[PDB]
Formats: C-alpha cells, structure tokens, sequence
C-alpha cells in the first residue's frame, strides 16, 4: 500500500510529477503548489468559498463581508457534496490525493518556522489545512462562474423600463432594439469559415 | 482571450502551430501554475489557471489544446410575480408557492458572527428583491447540477489521442467554454460545449423571462445544435472573445457586430501565403499595441479632409490623424504623437452627440467610456470594443443602408455632420488643456501593472508588492506554443513573473519569482521539457515523497 511519489523540477523551477496512482499523482502536484504558492491558495479557497472575513477581518467599510455574502449567494453547498461523493474510488483520489499533498508541506510548515511565508506573517493568522471540497470550489468559483455565469439582463430590463417611460412602448422598445440588439449584425466576425 | 492556430499547409516548414493567449488579467504571484504530469494514464505538460487538477492549456505530446471565454448563454434570469399580501410566496403555475430558505454564518475576525438567509424558488436562488414593484428575480442555470462532470470532462480531454476523443468529452461539459484541437499528424480543430437549453420564441434573450410557469425551458438542446468546425478551407482558426459561430443569436452578457477585435489577427492571415513559425508567433507582436476601433473609423475619416474645403476649418488635425498606422509609441512616456490623444478625445465626443440624449441617466456611464488603456486608472486585463463604440458602428452603415423598420440614432444630422462637430470639440478641449500647438499634444503611456489583490478582490500577497512595466500589452496572462515539427514535439510557454510565490520571514525572494517577467517583456519564451528522456537530463532538484493510503 505505500507508493513512492518522485518529483523533479526543471531549469525554470518548474514542477515535473511521477507516479502510477491517481492518489500518488496529485500528491506531488498538491505538495508541489504548496512549496511555490502556499498563500496565494489559502487565499483562493476563501474567496470561492466565503471565509475571506475569517482571517481579514471586516474591510475599511465592510467590503470583505459584503462581498463574502454575495460569494456563498451564489452556489449551494449541499449540491457540490453530493457530486463528490457520487464520484468513482479513482475520480475521488483526484481531489483527495491534491488536499493530502497540499496538508503534507502545510505539516512541515509547524515543524521548521523558517518554511513560513512572509504573508501570514504581515496579515497575522495561521494556514489552514485543505479539503477535498475546497479544491473542487477553486475552480467553480473562478471557472463556471466568472465566465459562464456573466448576466446582464437585470440591468438590461432597468433600461428598458426607463426608455418606456419617456419614449413609450413605440419608440422605446425601438430605441432598445438599437443600443442593446437580439441578434447581431448579420456579417460579424465567426470562427467556423462561413459557406 | 485570443488563440490562433495555424496548418502545416499555411506554414513554410510544415509544421502545426497552436498559440494561446488567454487574458484573465494580470496579478502577482502568477495567475498561472506550470506542471508537468506522468503516470496513471496521463502524460501531460503545460501550465493552468489557479491550482486546478486539470490543465487548461498545454501537451500530451500527441495532441495540444487551449481555451478561451464562454461566448454562449447558459444563464437565465426569472422573474417570479410576488404575492402582494407575502413576500416569501410567489406565482408559479397555479397557485402560489412558498420559498425555500437556508442559514449561512459568516465568520469574522474580531466581531461577533454574522447570520444571513438565502431565499430559493424553483428556477434557482434569488439575487435581487424589489418589493414595491412586486417582483423577485431568481438565478437559474444549465449546467447547475453538473459542476464535477465538467470538471473531470476537461481532465479526461488529457488522455485523448484523437479528434473522436475529443469531441465525445465536449458533450459531458455543461459550462460555457471554448475547445481547441491541434495534432502532429496536421489537423486543427475548435469546438464550444455548452449544456444549451431549448428557449420559446415568447422569451426574449437579453431581458429576464416571466417566472410564472407560461415561459419555462422546453428543454436541452442537442449536441448538433453546438458549434464545431474542424479543418477550415481557409488553414486557420481564430478566435478573440468573438462570436462563436455564425446562427447563433447575441446573448445577455455578450453583444458583437462587424467591427471586432478579432480583425486585428485575421488581417495578418490576408498579406502573405506562407508563413515561418517564427513569424507566426510575431501576430502577438504587432496585435497587444495596435488600437481595436481604428480599422473601422479610418475609412470614415478619409472622405472628411475632401472635399471638404482646405479653409483651414479644422483639417488640422484632421490630415495628421491619416498618418496614424493605429499603434501605441513611447517616448518618455508620453505618447509620441498627437494621433491617439485627438483620437481618443473624438469618441468621447461622439458619445456625448449621439447617446447620452437617448440613453437613461443610470446607463449612461456603460456608453459614455471609451474603452481605451491608461496609465494610472485601473484598466481591465482585456481591452475592447466599448458598447458605445458598437451602436456607433452598425448605425453608421444604416444611413449608407436605410430602414424604416429600425431608428437611426443619428435622426437629423448626418455621419459627415457629427463627426465635424465631435473634432471640433476635441480640438476645442485640448487647445484649453496642452495649448494651442498642435504637435506637442500628449498623453501619457499606459503602464502594464501586476495588482496584488486578483480579480474577485482579495489580496494574493502583502500590500504594496506589485510589478509594473511602461508600454500596456493586449496579450493574454499566459502565453503557450505548441509546436508539431517532423521530430516533433516543441512546447514552449511565457508566464509572468515566474513559478515560485515564495518570499522568506526575512523578506528576500525565491530565484523563480523574477525569471519569466523580464523575458515576457520582450516577447520571447522558455522551453519546457516534454518527453521522459530530457526531463531527468535538464532537472535542477529532484524531491521523492512517501505515501501509504488506504483502499
Ligand atoms: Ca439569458
């Protein structure tokens, strides 16, 4: 049951990661985010998870709260547990394996305080260990959500409503037609090669 | 975002070239993390976004991909007829329905813990209420439901070896994303996968459906209805944050017409037949400072100076601006040149002429900007086409082409009458501001900066600790090449500043924080080791871990 993971890192300080288990795999890529930037994720999770106002306290006008209220808003918890566990034994190794590499350095971390970095120090609290979870919300928060959940149609019909006021239901919603078209112009620029 | 791939057929010594630019801005440390990653199937190389399992851009040494922005809608907004007598009860069907609520606690540091709810219906969970209106708006999403399957979707396109494998892997994604194929054999593809829900033709795309049960999804799209174009007769593909495919309606978030900045890379596809890889990599070059609106107003400016009279009235400025090749020249910085300032100041002008009369005083600030880069105001990591700039564009083409079933936003006057009048009123308000001459008109040069805190607003690093360089680049955070020779397998990658993110108690830095943010600069790219053989030969520091889990 005990497998060796070898990590080998380049000219450029870049990590190259071998093993031959799902488990093993993302071990030494979860121990090697940890020894490049062990601070900028404990920050990530926070931010996609809600728990920024843990550690940063309440922002010059609660910016750091108001904004963690609109982040756990925006997904539902108990919906993302059932998908993980609905994962095979190999699929869940994935996420397993990245929050056990990553809480191996983070270990060592309180054993030799000169593996430290200066952030935690400046910002003045302790790192926390990494979940499963945690990593799966990294990238949910940031892909998924910042680039296919872009809505503007709130804001859209606020405009419409005001141009009805002023111009009517006849040159209003025609006026609305022009600054914010259906469909676009029928000789745009594609990437699939027209006829 | 942009990407352009290109044929061994187009390419003089026959090889496949996949170069990935994706702009999610610029942010220390990297937005970026490289890895290389071998055994248990996977035989990877390249570099991803945050610290994502999966690898969004890079090599399999069979067959390359990248990525870009999601042009297609996944999202709809409901608007949900709320009781006048309750507010957690709404109109659904027949008859009312009560909201579903849960209780998250926010915890903060040095206070006290703080309690909020969060209201559901049955389209998804609520954003905005307006109670005087009567009205609450719900979130309701496609690929809700399906978070893991996209995400192990984009894992599993490592361990494909052909485009068969690529494409059934695109049908299990729900998101909204774009897919690009480029193989040693020579083929080159892209595809967007996306869960598309079937909407009525009673629902209108850009404003929020009726939440009442009459306007409904019908269902899930196929997966024919996605766009996919694999081996253009053309030997390239494209793609800048554009329009996905040519039948797809423009969504909420995202609207395009004919003048876009996918133009500034296709333009330098029509001047020669066949070119270098070297040359293929310099469309970076000339496409991160050459302007995006400059392609489009230049022929709208060459019939003003005639025959319009040589009075001197203004035409001063007027035949300089022709000599603008639309690119961004340093000299202190400084623009050299009164070409950009006079430019820039025009469009401001123009929005001011035409739409700010019609537009709202609450949306008035979405057209008013100009979308250009500056020095010191924070710029986006991705410079466009501003939405006053794009109505500007395709009502100019409607006086050249008239309908009486659409209004012109210019009404009275004509295109030759506004435009005389905004260049009299940017001249107006430089001659107050830089003097009277003309030649020493200037503004400053947009400065590339590398904030500490990254896109969501949380700081990545101590305060203060930011990189900034003189000259703004379009390019992307990331640039990867993928290079199919006859050996033949070449990845090559640009991620500033570097790797490491470390910085010790003391305050010294590691040696790979700099490394890559002075040779991202220059335009030029380090080689990344790919196979087995020259990975243990170019290695610097090898580390062995021992593990014992249990099945
Ligand atoms: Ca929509």
């Amino acid at each position: 049951q005990v497998q060796s993971v070898e990590v080998m890192r380049d000219s450029y300080g870049v990590p190259h990661v071998f093993a031959d288990s799902h488990y093993g795999l993302y071990y030494g890529y979860g121990y090697a985010v940890a020894q490049d930037r062990l601070f900028q994720m404990d920050m990530a999770r926070r931010s996609f998870v809600g728990t920024t106002a843990a550690v940063l306290g309440p922002g010059e006008q609660d910016a750091y709260v108001k904004y963690d209220m609109q982040v756990r808003q925006n997904f539902t918890p108990a919906s993302i547990q059932r998908q993980i566990a609905a994962l095979s034994k190999d699929e869940r190794d994935i996420f397993r394996g990245y929050a056990d590499g990553y809480n191996a350095y983070l270990e060592q971390v309180r054993r030799r305080p000169e593996l430290l970095p200066k952030e935690y120090v400046d910002f003045d609290f302790q790192p926390e260990p990494l979940t499963d979870f945690d990593v799966v919300m990294i990238w949910v928060g940031s892909m998924a959500n910042r680039f296919s959940d872009t809505n503007l149609e709130v804001t859209a019909l606020a405009m419409r409503q005001s141009l009805e006021k002023q111009h009517g239901p006849e040159r209003g919603r025609a006026l609305f037609d022009e600054l914010l078209w259906i469909n676009d112009t029928t000789a745009p620029t594609t990437v699939p090669a027209p006829a | 975002s942009n990407l352009w791939s290109t044929r061994p057929e187009r390419v003089q010594e026959g090889s496949t070239v996949l170069i990935n630019g994706p702009q999610f801005g610029w942010y220390n440390p990297a937005y970026t993390y490289g890895i290389g990653l071998h055994g248990a199937g996977f035989d990877v190389v390249g570099n991803t976004p945050f610290a994502y399992p999966i690898v969004l851009f890079g090599t399999n040494s069979e067959i390359a991909w990248g990525a870009t922005a999601g042009p297609q809608d996944v999202v709809d907004i409901y608007q949900e007829k709320l009781n006048p007598s309750r507010a957690d009860q709404y109109w659904f069907n027949n008859a009312w329905r009560t909201m579903e609520q849960r209780k998250e606690r926010i915890q903060v540091r040095g206070q006290a813990d703080r309690e909020m709810t969060i209201w559901r219906t049955v389209h998804g969970p609520v954003m905005q209420f307006d109670y005087d209106q009567g009205a609450a708006y719900s979130k309701k999403r496609s690929w809700d439901g399906y978070e893991v399957q996209s995400l192990l979707a984009w894992l599993n396109v490592a361990k494909a070896r052909n485009w068969t494998e690529f494409l059934d892997q695109a049908s299990k994604m729900a998101i909204s994303i774009n897919w690009y194929y480029a193989d040693k054999h020579g083929n080159i593809g892209y595809v967007s996968p996306a869960f598309l829900p079937q909407r009525p033709a009673d629902q209108d795309i850009r404003v929020p459906a009726k939440g009442d049960g009459s306007m409904e999804w019908l269902g899930i799209k196929s997966f024919d209805a996605i766009p996919k174009a694999y081996n253009p007769p053309q030997g390239y593909l494209v793609n800048w944050n554009n329009k996905p495919a040519p039948d797809k309606t423009n969504t909420d978030t995202y609207y395009w017409t004919y003048g876009d900045r996918m133009n500034e890379l296709v333009s330098q596809y029509q001047q020669k037949d066949l070119f270098s890889v070297q040359e293929i990599w310099e469309f970076n070059q000339k496409a991160s400072y050459s302007d995006v609106n400059w392609r489009y107003f230049r022929p709208h400016l060459e019939k003003l100076a005639q025959q319009l009279p040589a009075d001197d009235s203004s035409k001063a400025a007027l035949t300089m601006l022709l000599a603008w090749d639309g690119m961004e020249q340093d000299q202190g910085g400084q623009n050299a040149g009164p070409a950009r300032v006079l430019f820039k100041t025009w469009l401001e002008e123009m929005y001011k002429q035409v739409l700010m009369p019609v537009v709202p005083e609450s949306h008035r600030a979405m057209y008013s900007q100009t979308g250009f880069a500056t020095q010191q105001g924070p710029n986006p990591g991705s410079i466009n086409l501003s939405m006053g700039t794009k109505v500007l564009l395709r009502a100019l083409v409607l006086e050249a082409h008239p309908d009486p079933k659409r209004v012109n936003v210019f009404g009275e006057r004509s295109s030759q009458e506004i435009m005389h009048t905004a260049l009299q009123n940017a001249q107006a308000r430089l001659s107050q501001e830089q003097g009277a001459q003309m030649a020493r008109w200037t503004m400053p040069t947009s400065v590339h900066r590398f904030s500490d805190k990254n896109f969501t607003g949380t700081p990545q690093t101590m305060p203060g600790n930011t990189f900034a360089f003189t000259g703004y680049q379009n390019r992307g955070t990331e640039n990867n090449r993928v290079v199919f020779d006859a050996k033949g397998v070449e990845f090559c990658d640009a991620m500033p500043p570097g790797q490491s993110g470390f910085t010790d108690r003391n305050g010294v830095r590691s040696p790979h924080y700099e490394d890559q943010l002075k040779l991202y600069e220059n335009f030029e790219c380090k080689t990344m080791d790919v196979t087995h053989a020259d990975i243990r030969r170019n290695a610097q520091s090898s580390t062995m871990l021992l593990i014992q889990p249990q099945p």
